[PDB]
């Protein structure tokens, strides 16, 4: 919450996985974009949206092909 | 995503007469429900469209242009006449009637309100820092939150009311504007500053500077004496340990004098035995109409012998 | 995910409810409404102090009409369904947190002490005629510090319907704090004293007890670091029917220094000796007199956890 | 909803996939997060959770590794 404190899961609009190859190492970065007025002014998690969050679990393939 | 992401949310956005007013709006703009009593003591943010809900409309039948951008127009114009009688003196929502702009006291309040989040959104983030103005007796001023650059533009985020909402004395967060007037003290075998007995000086003001400050009869005058650790940016003894009331007796050229005399002897020595009880005690003077009333007119805090 | 989780919502929550109302806006508000369902105007003040009778449809003309373009499906029906189903936190939430109406702002559930207050106005005829007829008997949701309660005026019985004629003014409505109308629950933990050569009450010197209390009962109460403790004694004749001693004649806080197995212990220690004799003084000048343990968390918050009024020797 | 009729879909806030594996069997449990103040106080959609729903397609992947 704006205040610091610990308050009730807010609504949920969208969440983005982006991931880039650079030298043997896949860079993953991910947002959960929530209702907004919500969060605080700065910060992770500020105005709508929660940058690489904890409250994620994704699972990661690799395979290779031509 | 990018930091653009924005989303719909439970909250107001910023894009009429009923019976839940004025506490629905309170709560819409951010006020927590533990907090509301102060929703009829501070005003909507003057930055956003509902504040101008009060008044009637522009468009309408002649009707004063009442609207947030005439009122930036004239706040950061300085035309602050303008905005007392034009908005301030008309405004009377909120069921509430005084309201004025906030004094040096109120915006010491403000912040820790704006800290402690008990206020709306848009004034909980106003309050933090910045350059403000306020009103006491008539007189403006401007105080400054965070030691801001003196450019900084003036901001009126939101009227109070005159009694509702409680200022805090104790200067802490608005730093403000004292006066200390160019003032000769004359010393020699004369003026005296020093432990054992009692202090006595004789100043020399200027006219011209008195009659900036309004103070046009040189008589209607009366002085205090205060002893105490001064404050660190403005250099006034706010809470002194001795405070002391003295009046004047001075009857010269294109400038005017006043004396000053301690009564240490027709009363206990104390002043020199509690200036003197800790090094880092001083002794500042403070000029005054005789009422009490007036542009308050420092000197410096002194050390012994005026150091 | 847990039990434990809870999200916003558009029916309970802001951007939906807008500046309108179902009731008609006047001049004469709120007070002519009063005066019209039969509030005196000898006592006029409490207007402002306590809301419309939750059983009429006057008290939701303060919301926007559920027809209307956004509204929330809020009426007595609802009200009601709401109250006897026990979903007392979507009332707070959907109706009390947005009453807002008779320009009054800090609408709460009545506490204990209010709902005391509130059978006196009614049996007075100090309220509006339909509260003055709820508040004589009847089982009454009441809330102390974020913790619901029904308390009983008269005695009635156990599976009377839960009843909540109105909500109340928080600090404008004043509470009576004698237990008289509105009898509460007060809870007794399970407890061992272990006595022998060891707990004591008699007369002649200071009180000392060592008891002993069960975890998984202490964690339905809200105790789970079972140090952030405190505890009191009070001395005086405990209360006919809750048996705690709501004004002791003689009151005493102390602090423990026990640390065994699915079970943990604390002791007490009444200071007594080195000091005034006065508690074995005072609990031994009057035969009526008896002795109640009493924990809250550190602060004195939390579930009041009593023990019993004891007699002599714990009898 | 809590009146016992079926409503409009609520908003989302979350969605927990769990997986225990028990003498040759993998019990998988499921939790949709929603707008509360809709549900009713008990059951299996109930409060702000709609328990092991069946408004969820989920795949399976199944693997072994050392």
């Amino acid at each position: 919450q704006k205040d610091g404190s610990k308050g009730p899961h807010a609504l949920l609009s969208g969440i983005s996985l982006n991931w880039t190859l650079t030298n043997k190492v896949w860079d993953v970065t991910a947002s959960i974009g929530i209702e907004s007025g919500i969060l605080p002014t700065s910060g992770i998690d500020s105005g709508s949206l929660l940058r690489n969050p904890k409250s994620l679990s994704f699972i990661a393939f690799q395979w290779c092909e031509n | 995503f990018n930091d653009n992401y924005s989303s719909t949310s439970t909250v107001y956005a910023t894009s009429s007469e009923h019976l839940r007013y004025p506490y629905l709006e309170c709560i819409k703009i951010g006020m927590s429900r533990d907090y509301l009593e102060n929703c009829v003591k501070v005003s909507f943010p003057t930055s956003q469209d509902m504040f101008y809900d009060a008044y009637p409309s522009t468009e309408s039948d002649g009707a004063k242009t009442r609207t947030k951008e005439d009122f930036s127009a004239r706040l950061l114009a300085g035309d602050y006449d303008s905005l007392q009688k034009l908005y301030i003196d008309f405004y009377l929502a909120q069921t509430t009637f005084d309201w004025e702009i906030p004094t040096r006291d109120q915006i010491e309040t403000l912040v820790n309100y704006a800290n402690e989040g008990k206020l709306s959104t848009a004034l909980n983030q106003e309050y933090i820092t910045g350059r403000f103005l306020t009103k006491e007796n008539g007189r403006y001023d401007i105080v400054n939150v965070g030691g801001v650059p003196d450019n900084t533009p003036v901001k009126l985020p939101a009227i109070v009311s005159k009694r509702g909402l409680m200022g805090t004395t104790s200067v802490v967060n608005a730093i403000p504007n004292e006066i200390y007037p160019h003032i000769k003290v004359y010393e020699g075998t004369l003026s005296r500053l020093k432990p054992g007995g009692a202090m006595i000086a004789v100043l020399e003001y200027d006219v011209n500077e008195l009659s900036k400050h309004g103070y046009t009869n040189l008589w209607d005058v009366q002085f205090k004496v205060l002893v105490g650790v001064p404050h660190a940016e403005t250099g006034v003894i706010y809470d002194p340990v001795y405070e002391e009331t003295v009046k004047p007796y001075q009857p010269l050229t294109g400038k005017k004098l006043y004396n000053v005399s301690t009564n240490d002897m027709h009363n206990g020595y104390k002043w020199s035995n509690t200036m003197f009880s800790n090094s880092n005690y001083k002794t500042q003077i403070l000029l005054t109409k005789g009422d009490g009333s007036g542009v308050k007119l420092y000197s410096k805090a002194y050390s012994e012998n005026f150091k």
